[PDB]
């Protein structure tokens, strides 16, 4: 009984990553030590003519970026563990997150690895301009 | 193709908002095409669902640069015999709100003790994942009856896994630096493990130089068997699966060659006995 929600790519990531004191430096070193990304990720079907905003209410990749589902993302949710938000909200949940299409193979990192700037709304280092 | 772990144990017939599902197979079919999802401005995400996940299916095989072994050799575990703790964990299945899944009812232990734990799963949600009570039933059969009261007599896991840690510490910080749980089966023992132990690097005591056996979320503080008081989790136990061992038939048959002296009693810790006798015998009798 019961509907599966992952393939078995990603059980021993997800595994190691649910047992971490530190998922966030578990799923870096995991990488580090040759590990393949998460995936399974929800991709978007969209018209790459967006904002390029990072996390926004609709897809909005432009040509330089894939949209994702948001909590197919975030790597908390992935593990089903607790967000470091101690309210329990999640950054990515609910919205769609536009990653550069350089880093696509592995959108959970890349969230996890970088930054949104609150000002522009653009990644750090890929659009951020401020 | 799929696994189970993770698996959603809820009964609701649709699949999640492409924003919210934590997968490509979970999102609901009507946002699929094309191989891709789509979104669909004016069908929102919901606000309200409650969706048991399975911790059934852990797979603890990576090699990971700093990180030690959970599982480790039958040499290792004979270097550390001392360490040994047999553990074995009875279930109850969830029920009502959620089918397809096994909730850890009664841990059992080679020390003798059985520790009883409200039925207990996670529970994902619009937002973070909830640790949460779960309707459960016994397994099907009338020789699980038996198992009915207990699920009424239950701790919550947040006493349960101080327990353990006290336990484990009055136990091994005379004897070892570490825990070696010997396993009959290990899926199941897998899934307990998740409510009670974390894992990383090895770290040193916070209080002396000892390697750390147990974690303390409280203090994000780290503590051998000896400083161990008020710690929640097991903190890089190790681990060995008996079962794997060449045996065929099952944990009683197989301890009963070697042992008269542990009939069985039908109950987790007498599961956890056989388990570390039938390893003792099995790794040191002179053949
Ligand atoms: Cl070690
Ligand atoms: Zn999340
Ligand atoms: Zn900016
Ligand atoms: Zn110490
Ligand atoms: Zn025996």
């Amino acid at each position: 009984a019961g509907n599966a929600t992952e393939v078995p790519a990603n059980s021993t990531v997800l595994s190691f990553c649910a047992f971490a004191v530190d998922a966030a430096k578990a799923y870096k070193d995991y990488l580090a030590s040759g590990g393949q990304p998460i995936t399974n990720c929800v991709k978007m079907l969209c018209t790459h003519t967006g904002t390029g905003q990072a996390i926004t209410v609709t897809p909005e990749a432009n040509m330089d970026q894939e949209s994702f589902g948001g909590a197919s993302c975030c790597l908390y949710c992935r593990c089903h563990i607790d967000h470091p938000n101690p309210k329990g909200f999640c950054d990515l949940k609910g919205k769609y997150v536009q990653i550069p299409t350089t880093c696509a193979n592995d959108p959970v990192g890349f969230t996890l690895k970088n930054t949104v700037c609150t000002v522009c709304g653009m990644w750090k280092g890929y659009g951020c301009s401020c | 193709n799929v696994t189970g772990l993770f698996k959603d144990c809820s009964k609701v017939i649709t699949g999640l908002h492409p924003t919210q599902a934590p997968t490509h197979l979970s999102v609901d079919t009507k946002f699929k095409t094309e191989g891709l999802c789509v979104d669909i401005p004016g069908i929102p995400k919901d606000m309200t669902y409650r969706r048991l996940i399975s911790m059934m299916g852990f797979k603890m095989n990576y090699q990971v640069n700093g990180y030690p072994n959970m599982f480790i050799t039958r040499e290792e575990a004979i270097r550390h015999v001392r360490a040994w703790i047999g553990f074995d964990v009875e279930g109850c299945h969830a029920t009502r709100e959620a089918v397809g899944t096994n909730l850890p009812l009664q841990l059992g232990f080679s020390t003798g003790v059985n520790l009883v734990a409200v039925p207990t799963g996670y529970v994902d949600t619009p937002n973070n994942t909830d640790f949460s009570r779960v309707s459960a039933k016994p397994p099907p059969g009338d020789q699980f009856k038996h198992l009915i009261p207990l699920m009424y007599k239950g701790l919550p896991w947040n006493v349960v896994r101080i327990k353990i840690v006290q336990m484990l510490s009055d136990t091994l910080k005379n004897l070892s630096d570490r825990v070696v749980f010997v396993l009959w089966a290990h899926g199941f023992q897998l899934t307990s493990m998740k409510y009670f132990v974390k894992i990383g690097p090895e770290r040193t005591c916070c209080l002396c130089d000892r390697r750390a056996t147990c974690f303390s979320t409280a203090s994000d503080t780290y503590a051998c068997w000896h400083h161990s008081i008020g710690f929640d989790y097991v903190y890089n136990p190790f681990m060995i699966d008996v079962q794997q061992w060449g045996f065929t038939g099952n944990l009683q048959s197989n301890h009963d060659l070697y042992c008269q002296v542990h009939g069985n009693a039908h109950v987790a810790s007498c599961d956890a006995i056989m388990t570390r006798c039938l390893a003792v015998h099995e790794c040191f009798v002179k053949r």
